[PDB]
Formats: C-alpha cells, structure tokens, sequence
C-alpha cells in the first residue's frame, strides 16, 4: 500500500 | 559539483526543494555527499527528499508505461517503458552507490546507520519493482537485508515511537506485502510496531507526539487496506 | 532523435504525454519537427503541450527563486536563480529555432500560421518576463510583432469564436497586461474579443460551443481580476 | 493574470 511520503522536507 | 562549497550545495538543495526542482535537488546532495563528511540529521532529510521525489516520477511513469504495454499484449510502448526503467535503475545505482562509498560504512551512531540502511532497502525494493526473474530473487534479498539490519539496530537503540523507526516498520511492511509475497509478516509487523508505539506515546512531549502518531496512521491506514 | 522513424517520435511523444514525462515529450516533439515535414493540427498541440509544460516548470522556479532573492536584497540564491534562468532561456531559443527552421515559413493555412505566430509572441513574452533593460525592449517588440501578425490573420480568416483566435486574443491580452504596461489595451482586446465571440455562439454546434465558451470564461476571469 | 493553461492535450 503506501510507504514513507518522504517528498517534504 | 566539485568544485563548489558543501555549504553552497546544502543551500542551493534548500532552495531547489523550494523551487520544486528536485533533479538538481538530488544533484547538489550527491555533490554534498561526495565531499566526503558525514551527513548532519538535516542534510540526511535533503537527500533522502531528493532522491525519493526523483525516482517518484520514474516509478509513477513507469506503472503508467508497463500497463499500456500489457493492455497491448508495434515496438514503441516496449522500447519507451525499457527507457524509463533504465533511467530509474540508474538513479537507484546512484544512490545505492553513494551509500556504500561511503555513507553506511561511516555511519556509527543508531540514527544515521538505520536511515541509511532503510534507503538501502528502499533503492533495492524499487529495483525490485521492475525486475524480473531470477535477478529479481538476488535483489529482493538485498532488500530484505539491508531492512532486516536496520530493525535490528532500531529495536536495540531506539524507542518504538522514534519516526524513522516507525517509518523503517511501515516500509518493510510494504515490502512484505507488495515484494516478498508475505502479506501475513506484513500485517503482523504493521499491528506490532502500531501496538508498540501506542504503548510509548505517553513519554513524549506535544510536538514528538504529533510526529509519531502522523506516521502510526500510515501503519493503521495500510492495516485498514489489508485486512 | 535522426534514427528514429517519424511516427515512432510521434506515438512516443503521446505516451510520454500520459507518463507526465514532458521533457521526454519534448525532446521526441523536437525530433518530429526536425524530420521536416509540415505538423498536423493534432501534432502541432503535442508540440505545444510538450515545451509548455517545461517552460512551465522553469517559470514557477524562477519566480520562487526570484522572490528569495529579492527578500535577501552570500552570491548562492542569485547564481542559482541565474542558473534556472539560462536554462528556461535555452528552451525558448529551442522553440523560437524550430519555428523559424522552419515552421512558420511552410505554414500556409490560416489554422498553422495563427498557431505557430501565437507560440512566437508566448516564446518572446517568457523571455521578456526575465529579460532586463535594453535587451527587454527589443524582445518586448518580438514578441509583440508575432501577435500583432497572428492577430491581423486571425481576424481575416477565422470566425471570432474559433479557440485558437480566442486563445491567441487571451494571450495578447496577458502580454498587454503584464509585459507591455498597458493594462487598457488588455482590457479593451479582452473585451471586444469576449462580446465578438458571444455574438458568434449561434452558429456553433455544441462541442464547438463547449470549445468555445471554455476560452471565453478564461478572458471573463482575467476581466474579472483587472476591473 | 491567466493565459491559455495548454499543459495537456
Ligand atoms: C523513513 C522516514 C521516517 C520518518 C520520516 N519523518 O518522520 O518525517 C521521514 N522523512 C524524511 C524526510 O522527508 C520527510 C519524511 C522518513
Ligand atoms: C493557444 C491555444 C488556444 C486554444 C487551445 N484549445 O482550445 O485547447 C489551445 N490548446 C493547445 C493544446 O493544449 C491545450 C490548449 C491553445
């Protein structure tokens, strides 16, 4: 399903 | 980038996250790692960022690709879908090989070693993605490992509220469903490290609270899609 | 692109489209048009969706940039500001070249003429918003002679309601408003445009009125902003 | 204020 978002610091 | 400043890199990578310009992001971090210190926490987050929102697109296009190209099953969808994965395999090469020369080796203390050995295992799982047969095997198990290192330390050295213990959890979870075939082990390892962490959330100030329960809701939000 | 077959180019440039991968778009649209022949009114709308979307990308960052900067007023946010800029320069000139080598001297139809002297003026107008001091003037006046000559063709051979005369009296207006300092011009070309095409409707079946009124919202919306 | 958007086909 869905991981980490990790596209904002 | 060598011949510019690391602090020069580290802020024009500031400046690129908030142009949204996340290709020349990524390019000032690896010009910043390759000077050759350590990483602060900070400047691990701007790596980290870069790169993800880079192989982001590539992930993105290529699901979009490979399902033309099964819906078809002339040569263009085949050879366009085999473009984006070749780029995407290289950025993943990249930043595997950033890595290992020298990033995880140097990395002693618990949060630098398990959030390098977590984007070790998450570069090797997006490589997995796109593999196909028995070299797919050889990288799922360097997947596997790296993640399997990194909880290991995380369970040692770190409370099971900390984020990038929490966020190790969820994505190794992920692996376990959408990689290795082992839904059960992902299922189990999200309701453990939920449990866990509801468990220890009474030690924490307003502001840890707020950042731990963000990303308990991603292991429960998964958990709901699971089961 | 010179190995590749023209149509191959064109069916990439589609499904880069559906990847959101613009550059590639772009890149295979400069190829097709490199192949010499005249574009369809379809090819002609990839070209242009393909080079907006990255001159897109490099205006919003110049403008994030350009704000940092003017807030500071070390060398770090102008010299990547300048960076961004060149790089956004460099695709104009790309577009500019392909419509002068040579685009523009083999459109005969009102249809592609219209379009191709439409993309000059918006290709100059991005240069112009960067541009500062004498070079701004000259290019102000590029930019200008492209619509002005799109205009005059326009209003000669198609009806008022026709979306690329719409869209090119929109972007004028843009241009009037926010390059050449003379919002009444703006104005004035927004709403003689607006009530012209109104008058117009009657004639149109209803997906060219849906065309239609769609651009005409568009010219409302910026009336509606600058009175 | 807005020109023609024009990022899809
Ligand atoms: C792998 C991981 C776990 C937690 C967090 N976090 O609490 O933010 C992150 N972030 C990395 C930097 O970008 C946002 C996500 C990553
Ligand atoms: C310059 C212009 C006018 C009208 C239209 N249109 O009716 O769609 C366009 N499109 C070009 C292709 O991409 C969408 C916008 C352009």
């Amino acid at each position: 399903a869905g991981s980490i978002p990790g596209r904002r610091s | 980038m060598g011949s510019m400043e690391r602090a020069s890199l580290i802020q024009k990578a500031k400046l690129a996250e908030q142009a949204e310009r996340y290709e020349d992001m990524a390019a000032f971090m690896k010009g910043a790692v390759e000077k050759g210190e350590e990483l602060s926490c900070e400047e691990r987050n701007l790596l980290s960022v870069a790169y993800k929102n880079v192989v982001g697109g590539q992930r993105a296009a290529w699901r979009v690709l490979s399902s033309i190209e099964q819906k078809s099953n002339g040569p263009e969808v085949r050879e366009y879908r085999e473009k984006v994965e070749t780029e995407l395999q290289g950025v993943c090469d990249t930043v595997l090989g950033l890595l290992d020369s020298h990033l995880i080796k140097e990395a002693g203390d618990a949060e630098s070693r398990v959030f390098y050995l977590k984007m070790k295992g998450d570069y090797y799982r997006y490589l997995a993605e796109v593999a196909t047969g028995d070299d797919k095997k050889r990288i799922i198990d360097s997947a596997r490992s790296a993640y399997q290192e990194a909880m290991d330390i995380s369970k040692k050295e770190m409370p099971p509220t900390n984020p990038i213990r929490l966020g190790l959890a969820l994505n190794f979870s992920v692996f376990h469903y959408e990689i290795a075939n082992s839904p059960e082990e992902a299922i189990s390892l999200a309701k453990t490290t939920f449990d866990e962490a509801m468990a220890d959330l009474h030690t924490l100030s307003e502001d840890s609270y707020k950042d731990s329960t963000l990303i308990m809701q991603l292991l429960r939000d998964n958990l709901t899609l699971w089961t």
